[PDB]
């Protein structure tokens, strides 16, 4: 099987600066006509992976001239001239010469912007759950960049340990901002049992981490 | 012009699965069919294809599954076929439909012994911008939808990647920020779909 090796597989680039990425084959796929059979490809979030260049430097349909494909035998690159918003995604070279169709690892590109903090929101569990005989707190971390941010639970201010979950949102096409969402799960009797449910958040766009708090049934 | 993919979804290990591509505006037969596979948070890997009806329809398959998978076209129907047997869950992965000489959309296939499970759908109420949102509880397997006011509230959304919870089961939060000065006059509901287990439900938020 031909190998593709892609450099780098991550990089984070301010919006009208450029990005470059290399794609290295094991084989040549230089073609008798000139071109390579070598492409390019954008996944999205959500998205299945959209082609970008074909032929090596051929761009698809629709594919402005910001983006360019370079390159000849082994050794190829990706060019961004200038990078949008829109551009967050994983971006992979794939080798079209002959089967197995192979692909490089996959490039994250992260769109850099400014220092955003999030907008902290907390939700006690729903009547409807407790009726149901379970308890979810939810905890949003609204719009934030950098991804990284520290959520901590605190139930009459028990530090809460190993009964949360999180996930993070991939990088917003327009803002350039990643969301989280923090679920502390705990029975309806020990939910009954308490009352100061509060979500601490830490994140550098935020001189002091932010909590925000409820006391079940409203006291 | 359009591909349909179907055949996906819940498979036991050492099962058997037929995913199909359904070709719209154009005629299958003069194009080339491939099949990619990417489990979640994964690359991307070549299942197989299938030659154009000129190039006599030859099947080249990946050695990873290697004698247990059967590529095919049916003419009559304008559809190709990518039928995969002794399924293991190392199988598990979004299985892309590509059109060569477009990428479909894609069918998850899950292997695993767990049984299909429709979620509970809890609304995450509110209280200048609010937050408010739907807890979409116990499900398997993936995938779930959720969209709001029927399509027509796109801004402000961000429907989270499920989580596996340690009972096995899937559990995601879909939230939106709205002006809070909308919140006594614009109705929020949430469209909750999980195919799997058929289970549709438009769940109204209110603030209290």
């Amino acid at each position: 099987d031909i190998v593709m090796t892609q450099s780098p597989l991550s990089l984070s680039v301010t919006p009208g600066e450029p990005a470059s990425i290399s794609c290295r084959s094991s084989q040549s796929l230089l073609r008798r006509d000139g071109h390579n059979d070598l492409e390019w490809y954008l996944q999205k979030p959500g998205q299945s992976p959209q082609p970008l260049i074909y032929l090596g430097s051929t761009r698809a349909s629709g594919v402005p001239d910001r983006f360019s494909g370079s390159g000849s035998g082994t050794d190829f690159t990706l060019k961004i001239i200038r990078v949008e918003a829109e551009d967050a995604g994983t971006y992979y070279c794939m080798q079209n010469k002959q089967t197995p169709l192979t692909f490089g690892q996959g490039t994250r590109l992260e769109i850099k912007r400014t220092v955003a903090a999030p907008s902290v929101f907390i939700f006690p569990p729903s009547d409807e759950q407790l009726k149901s005989g379970t308890a979810s707190v939810v905890c949003l971390l609204n719009n934030f960049y950098p991804r990284e941010a520290k959520v901590q639970w605190k139930v009459d201010n028990a530090l809460q340990s190993g009964n949360s979950q999180e996930s993070v949102t991939e990088q917003d096409s327009k803002d350039s901002t990643y969301s989280l969402s923090s679920t502390l799960t705990l029975s309806k009797a020990d939910y009954e049992k308490h009352k100061v449910y509060a979500c601490e958040v830490t994140h550098q766009g935020l001189s002091s981490p932010v909590t925000k708090s409820f006391n079940r049934g409203e006291c | 012009v359009q591909l349909v993919e179907s055949g996906g979804g819940l498979v036991q290990p050492g099962g058997s699965l037929k995913l199909s591509c359904a070709a719209s505006g154009f005629t299958l037969s003069g194009s080339n069919v491939h099949w990619v596979r990417q489990a979640s948070g994964k690359g991307l890997e070549w299942v197989g294809r299938i030659k154009r009806n000129a190039e006599s329809d030859a099947t080249a398959y990946a050695a990873s599954m290697r004698g247990r998978l059967t590529i095919s076209r049916d003419d009559s129907k304008n559809t190709a076929f990518l039928q995969m047997n002794s399924l293991k869950s190392d199988d598990t992965a979004m299985y892309y439909c590509v059109i060569r000489g477009q990428w479909g959309q894609g069918t998850l296939v899950t292997v695993s012994s767990a049984s299909t499970k429709g979620p509970s759908v809890f609304p995450l109420a509110p209280s200048g911008t609010a937050a408010l949102g739907c807890l979409v509880k116990d499900y398997f397997p993936e995938p779930v939808t959720v969209s709001w006011n029927s399509g027509a509230l796109t801004s402000g959304v961000h429907t989270f990647p499920a989580v596996l919870q340690s009972s096995g089961l899937y559990s995601l939060s879909s939230v939106v920020t709205v002006p809070s000065s909308s919140l006594g006059t614009q109705t929020y509901i949430c469209n909750v779909n999980h195919k799997p287990s058929n289970t549709k439900v438009d769940k109204r938020v209110e603030p209290k």
